[PDB]
């Protein structure tokens, strides 16, 4: 049984699962596989399994977040009186329930997201994201008239499959290189993205140019929405916006002390002048973005803008 | 869910007339204010529970829901109402919930995730809900009695206030400081809504005792300076902590960050609403264009746009400090006062 | 006269030219062809020359630049008793006699500007500048330890060219994309930009990713220099970072009727955008003078940024 | 390009004595403080313009600039030297250019345009010039003080840091007339015994004045209408060296929206761009911060005293002068009509 390539196996098998949701399936099927002989070591393997699927992938947060809901829903269900096969039989039926519940959430999401679009209004997005979409797409339902520009968000050029799903449901959209995002906030009316995972503070861990987003949209006073699941929520505090575990290190330099081996007229544009792969591997894939830069975060558990609100969930979550 | 599809109107008449005629006095707008509001729905609601006969608690909840809901859209602006609706709703089901416990023989949002998938159902709950209402319109005449307290501990001998328009809520923190500590007060008229009440008030602080000028909202960024406090009374505080204000609120908001002089709001928790601000557009009311332009310029009208709003917005970021009946508190906390005052699912009415 | 094949001319002609020289030798070149003779013939002109020139080049700030310089040198001289013929030769004469100081300018530039350059300290840069370089360039021959960030500058792809040259000076370099310049900060002790042109109030205009990294610079409290020569300061008022002649139309959108999974470690460099849309896209952006820590010309470090207008004033009377 | 080459030690010694005593004096911190080293170096100029003896300008201008390089070599981080001495260069090259043509715009524009008796016995106008400095440098106290009168008023608060006869001069002017308040933050460790004393001045004028640590600083600022603080030097790109902990009062004004006034004379300002911070902050001994009889403490521990302390340009609003009051954007047009952009590199 090996959970890493289990939880692998719930994200391309379902294109709308959450990487925390994914983690939490993946325990469960571990719990069915378990057998444990005590409850002192039905934690155990719990916690070991719990381990070496956070070793196994190289982006950890959103999962380790899932993680984390799950073994304090274990711990807190055996702390009380500890039938801990009671647990497991309550885990392995309500599983797929689990699942839907998570999808339960994005749509109630959508339907708190939604009537943040008002007519006639320019909405900017970073890449793509589910939930992001599926506010607009809401939107669209409604027949709301708004239009919609999108990041192309290098390296993973997500930008490109988002404005295909907008445009899908008929609505009007312009990508903008990353580059060229700060020149288009004066036509920009709100700043919509979604995130993996919400550290303590309320801060947004995302894809790389989230944060830039939110730095223009402070600058230029457009009001800047994220949009998260609460089982994205994560109890972990970055200093910064750089303090995040990183899979591969990144942002080095060469050292050339010997030879070779061996202007642009700023209205080219040359395609082929893109960073090679090795290099961008040498580049950051997340992003941190600090409460103070965010208006609301739109959750399955209403808006929060307290940024202590996060905070106050992960309080009662951990006791 | 309104009251005209549970019942004919005809008949949220004589079954209700006090909801019939709450809801001609808020549309005309009579009955306006928060306060006035606060009680009058709370008296209405109260003939409501003594009238209504509802056997399975569902009735109740499902009758009060709806009759709220009218009175709601009937001016959806005095959020007042709708908050007092969403108390007595949580009045029902915790004390039928605590009845239930009675019989004898969540705590996370997160945790539920992975969460598992009445007997005698009661009427005559009356009496206790009546209580609790009768009690509800107490508690709304002790807000100015236990905020006034708080002014000892940011009111202190010459000081400089800054306040805008008339709020008695402000007046009387003013005036507890006042007797025991002289100070300077500030008064920005709310021209052209707030004016006469402001002026009123101005001249009352006087009387108590205050160094009081009275200025024109242009003056109010010339004087900001020396000004150590801004306190502000609101209309209404929204579920983001927004703050649902009188009419040029923002001019000394504004002002106020510019010259990093802290903003302090005085108000009563009913004014708490958990709606959320996501059209701005549907939030500030205009009044007659009267109040700004004189009718009898009748070249003037015809021939341009004249727009009188009685409501201004302030994002909760520009607020430091709330002064309320429970204490103070940041704009962040009004987040946990909510989850103990309303059950969630009254959000929308 | 086809002054616009002319002022291409020069621009591939030699790669250390500058827009506004370039524009410069374009006029001079048409004063030496050109008959004239009469005031209104000797001054009829250019101005349907450097206006066929402004029409003629699409984005056309800088070489208006260099061209509100040369007119102004005209009239200030035919001005005073001024006779036309001899500023028609020694325009002409001195034409090589004005690349000159052009390149005399960007070499003062970087005698200015490599000790803001001290040991140990990661420079970033946007894109490709040679006034940048040369500042960069001339710190690393004193044996200066420090190491370059370059931007990946879609869409000119500037961010390559600017690598390969500092790598070829034996300086440690590493490429970042447009999107990861914000992460990048907290590392950078000093961010170096150029400028096309540089308005009124001391603002910068520049490639499209510029106005970005001053914010990012802000925020992250590191310092951000320009690197531009006197001949690039034009009076033009942006009256926002937004407020620019376009060349193209800009940022138009789709017009859909009913018309018939990526996880964040993926790497698609296939899934960029094309040409067409990025046609679409600005080719230059605005930088506030709130954001330039000090502005490095041939004239000295200018700090003051009210100063860039002091010059222009000095320039028109 | 100094005065060790061009010249002998004991030729120096012998034709420029004050030179001499001024290089010993200025790396043996003798001579000290802005003031001192104006006057001290103007009068050792007008020793050299006496002594030297030249046919032509240029020989002049470099020989005072190569005294000017030694001069500044000897104690870098006291620009008022170098000041005095770019002051006289430029007094020299432009008294030569009006006796160049009695004997009968832009530098954008220099871009495209034409290519390409006079030194001896102005001498006794260069003398007179040198003495102008003189007098101008005891007028700053008087040409600044009078400001006090459109920016000091009754019942406001003032807070200041360390000693400067320059401010003490502004307060205590308008403090004769108009009654008002101070708060004096000592500079410790450096500026704590004369901010005492200054204090004492005060409050014997009858300025109300309250002595508070430099922890204090912030705590104390919500009440303050107006910093107003003294320097050592204004850089090249309008920044300020000043004494140790100014930027506490700097940084703490900032945050509670409090103007920051800044008093000095025109001498103080220097050409001389920041392209650092540690080549300016000078370290006196840390027997100013600890004790050397801790011995545990000394031989365990890494133990560092600035004598001053920078503040970026942008954080003063108003530049009080003996020129007039000025906003920092001005600074470059001060320079340009003072010194001669070509002896900033001295």
């Amino acid at each position: 049984f090996d959970i890493v390539q289990v939880y692998k196996k719930f994200l391309q098998d379902d294109p709308e699962i959450t990487m925390p949701v994914a983690a939490i399936e993946a325990l469960v099927q571990l719990l069915s596989r378990s057998q444990a002989k005590t409850i002192s070591e039905f934690m155990d393997i719990l916690q070991n399994g719990s381990n070496t699927l956070k070793e196994g992938v190289q982006n950890n947060i959103s999962l380790s977040a899932g993680c984390d809901i799950f073994q304090r829903f274990v711990t807190r269900s055996l702390h009380d009186v500890g039938d801990f096969e009671q647990c497991k039989r309550h885990l392995v039926e309500n599983g797929k329930l689990f699942i839907q519940r998570a999808r339960a959430c994005r749509q109630r999401i959508a339907h708190l997201g939604y009537p943040l679009i008002r007519d006639g209004s320019v909405i900017l997005t970073h890449g793509f994201s589910r939930g992001v979409a599926a506010v607009l797409l809401a939107a669209a339902k409604r027949h709301v008239r708004f239009k919609v520009f999108v990041t192309e968000s290098r390296p993973s050029g997500s930008g490109c499959l988002m404005t295909r799903t907008l445009k899908n449901a008929c609505i009007p959209t312009c990508m903008v290189l990353d580059s060229a995002v700060s020149f288009t906030m004066n036509r920009v009316d709100l700043v919509l993205v979604g995130a993996e995972g919400v550290v303590e503070n309320g801060g947004l861990i995302n894809q790389i140019g989230t944060f830039q987003l939110a730095v223009f949209a402070k600058h230029a006073h457009k009001p800047f929405y994220a949009v998260a699941e609460s089982h994205k929520f994560v109890r972990m505090f970055p200093l910064s916006q750089y303090d995040i575990p990183f899979s591969r290190p990144i942002l080095e330099f060469d050292d050339p002390s010997p030879e070779t081996v061996h202007p642009t007229p700023s209205d080219a544009i040359h395609n082929e002048l893109i960073m090679n792969e090795e290099q961008i591997r040498n580049n950051p894939t997340l992003d941190v973005t600090p409460p103070e830069f965010v208006s609301g975060l739109i959750t399955d558990l209403g808006i929060i803008d307290s940024k202590s609100g996060v905070s106050e969930e992960l309080i009662k979550l951990y006791l | 869910g309104p009251i005209s599809e549970f019942m004919s109107t005809i008949n949220v008449e004589h079954t209700y007339p006090a909801v019939s005629s709450l809801i001609a006095d808020l549309k005309s707008r009579k009955v306006q204010g928060p306060f006035a509001v606060a009680v009058e729905t709370a008296l209405v609601m109260r003939q409501v529970i003594s009238q209504t006969r509802w056997s399975t608690v569902d009735q109740l909840i499902d009758t009060v829901r709806a009759v709220g809901s009218t009175l709601v859209k009937a001016q959806p602006t005095e959020f007042s109402c709708g908050n007092i609706i969403r108390r007595i709703l949580r009045l029902i089901r915790e004390e039928y919930q605590e009845l239930l416990k009675t019989a004898d023989e969540m705590y996370s949002s997160m945790l539920n995730l992975l969460g598992r998938p009445r007997v005698t159902g009661g009427m005559d709950m009356r009496a206790v809900i009546i209580s609790g209402i009768q009690d509800v319109i107490d508690e709304l005449d002790k807000i100015n009695t236990d905020i006034e307290v708080q002014s000892m501990d940011h009111l202190h001998s010459n000081e400089i206030i800054l306040t805008q328009g008339c709020s008695k809520t402000v007046e009387a923190f003013l005036r507890f400081a006042a007797k025991k500590r002289k100070f300077s007060v500030i008064v920005a008229e709310g021209f052209p809504n707030n004016q006469k009440g402001s002026h009123a008030m101005a001249k009352r602080l006087a009387q108590a005792g205050i160094d009081t000028t009275v200025i024109s909202d242009a003056t109010i960024f010339a004087i900001m300076s020396r000004v150590n406090k801004v306190i502000l009374g609101t209309h209404a505080i929204l579920g983001n902590g927004g703050l649902v204000t009188y009419s040029g609120a923002q001019l000394v908001a504004q002002a106020a960050r510019h010259h990093a002089t802290p903003v302090v709001v005085c108000s009563g928790i009913y004014k708490l609403s958990p709606v959320y601000p996501y059209d701005l557009e549907s939030i500030i009311q205009l009044s007659s264009p009267d109040k700004i332009m004189s009718f009898n310029e009748g070249d003037l009208i015809s021939r341009a746009e004249i727009l009188n709003p009685y409501y201004d917005y302030i994002p909760p970021d520009l607020v430091d400090l709330f002064i309320t009946n429970l204490g103070g508190y940041p704009p962040s906390y009004l987040y946990r006062i909510m989850n103990d005052t309303y059950d969630a699912s009254d959000t929308i009415l």
